[PDB]
């Protein structure tokens, strides 16, 4: 659920969501990592977990359309840069 | 009156923070289009027949 | 398991010739044939090929005919002419995989157990290599349950011997532009890479549009791979990444600046020499 740019959960949040005390959060996250559900690290000093990859899941058509929109943005950026390079270097590449 | 005229926050009595931080600009976006243009200009000057 | 397939230019040009001649004959869309070659410890080498009679019904994907007797006879003759080449796979010029391909591959596996399919697009409306290599593999699912025989991609590249390279370079007096410098390093990549990436993303977008509207059903594996891709997309606003990028750019520009200074000094030297020569020549002529 968390967006890719933050994707940095905290011990209290995990405890509240999973109905377990803050102490067991580390063991829960380590079990997840060991099994292979999520990938990341644990920073006890700052009391945070940096999740970098969660297992793929089945998505509905609304989420597929969201992925399509994101692809549209990505393709627009690619085309913009291609046009920039072509226009600026037309002199050397004709 | 002059404190009101100037943009001073008027905190505690005779205590007006000046916000010398100036927003402390830390955001950096790696200006990429302009750098690409500069390097392409370098290549153009290197390759073109003077 | 194949790690790479090397397709020599003679194979490609022979495929083109086969396609052209069958087309001149008429009433056909795809061409099929055999790929003679050799093995180099998981790095294939396709060196030669020969045509094979083949026909198919444009409606039924189960009425197709391949003359394996002719295949065997021509293979015997090719072996009599060059022993070091043995059957390695089959090729077809169809732009994309057909539904009869697994059946044809099963037929050819009785001549080459590790048969490799090579699709050669003789009319490439794209920007990329003309060869795509596939190997038949059994796929075990978790919900798709029945294990089907699917085609798995294998890296394909074009290589050549010395004679083939000489001949291709001689024939390449159509449009020759080497310019190995920054010009080619800007055209062969950058532009070509971005165009190809845009093509692939457009294909993904078309499939996603079809799925969302409802023309095609959902493929959980494709959706999972797309999730992985969008996860891999990096973030370029991190302070650490920005700082590292600036550091490396500064180093590269240091080297570039030193090179430009060397260039300028050399240019000045040339100007001084030229002026000396011209002044001396004028003095002597006077």
């Amino acid at each position: 659920t968390r967006p890719a740019n933050h994707r940095q959960l905290t011990f209290e949040e995990i405890a509240k969501s999973a109905k377990i005390t803050v102490n067991e959060v580390e063991l829960l996250v380590m079990k997840a990592l060991s099994v292979g559900l999520v990938k990341g690290s644990i920073d006890e000093v700052d009391k945070r977990v940096h999740m970098t990859w969660v297992q793929p899941r089945v998505l509905d058509l609304q989420q597929i359309k969201g992925m399509k929109d994101r692809l549209e943005f990505w393709c627009t950026d690619v085309k913009s840069m291609e046009m920039l390079v072509e226009h600026q270097a037309h002199d050397i590449l004709t | 009156d002059y404190a009101k005229k100037r943009g001073w926050v008027l905190g505690p009595n005779n205590y007006y923070s000046f916000a010398s931080q100036q927003q402390k600009p830390e955001d950096t976006t790696i200006p990429s289009t302009e750098l690409a243009k500069q390097v392409i200009e370098y290549a153009r000057q290197l390759e073109m027949i003077v | 398991a194949v790690q790479k397939v090397v397709v020599h230019p003679l194979v490609l040009l022979s495929v083109v010739d086969h396609f052209n001649r069958i087309g001149k004959v008429g009433n056909q869309k795809r061409v099929v044939g055999v790929l003679l070659g050799s093995w180099q410890k998981k790095v294939l080498d396709v060196s030669n090929s020969f045509a094979v009679p083949f026909d198919e019904d444009d409606k039924d994907d189960s009425v197709w005919f391949l003359d394996h007797d002719y295949l065997e006879n021509m293979y015997g003759m090719f072996k009599k002419v060059n022993a070091r080449e043995r059957i390695v796979g089959w090729y077809h010029t169809g732009p994309k995989l057909h539904k009869n391909d697994i059946a044809i591959n099963e037929l050819m596996k009785r001549y080459c157990p590790n048969s490799v399919l090579v699709i050669i697009d003789v009319k490439p409306k794209d920007l990329g290599l003309p060869t795509e290599a596939y190997i038949s593999v059994e796929e075990v699912h978790d919900d798709g349950t029945p294990t089907s025989k699917t085609f798995e991609h294998v890296t394909s590249e074009i290589g050549a011997e010395e004679a083939e390279e000489v001949g291709v370079e001689h024939l390449l007096r159509d449009i020759k532009d080497t310019t190995v410098g920054t010009l080619s390093q800007r055209i062969t990549n950058q532009v070509h890479g971005l165009k190809g990436l845009n093509s692939k993303l457009l294909d993904i977008r078309s499939y996603l549009e079809k799925v969302a509207t409802g023309k095609l059903p959902i493929n959980h594996q494709i959706i999972y791979q797309l999730q992985d891709v969008f996860n891999l997309l990096p973030d370029v606003s991190l302070q650490e990444f920005v700082k590292a990028f600036y550091l490396k750019t500064n180093d590269q520009m240091v080297v570039v600046y030193l090179a430009s200074l060397i260039r300028s000094v050399v240019a000045l030297h040339n100007l001084i020499n030229n002026k000396i020569a011209n002044r001396d020549a004028e003095k002597k002529e006077g």
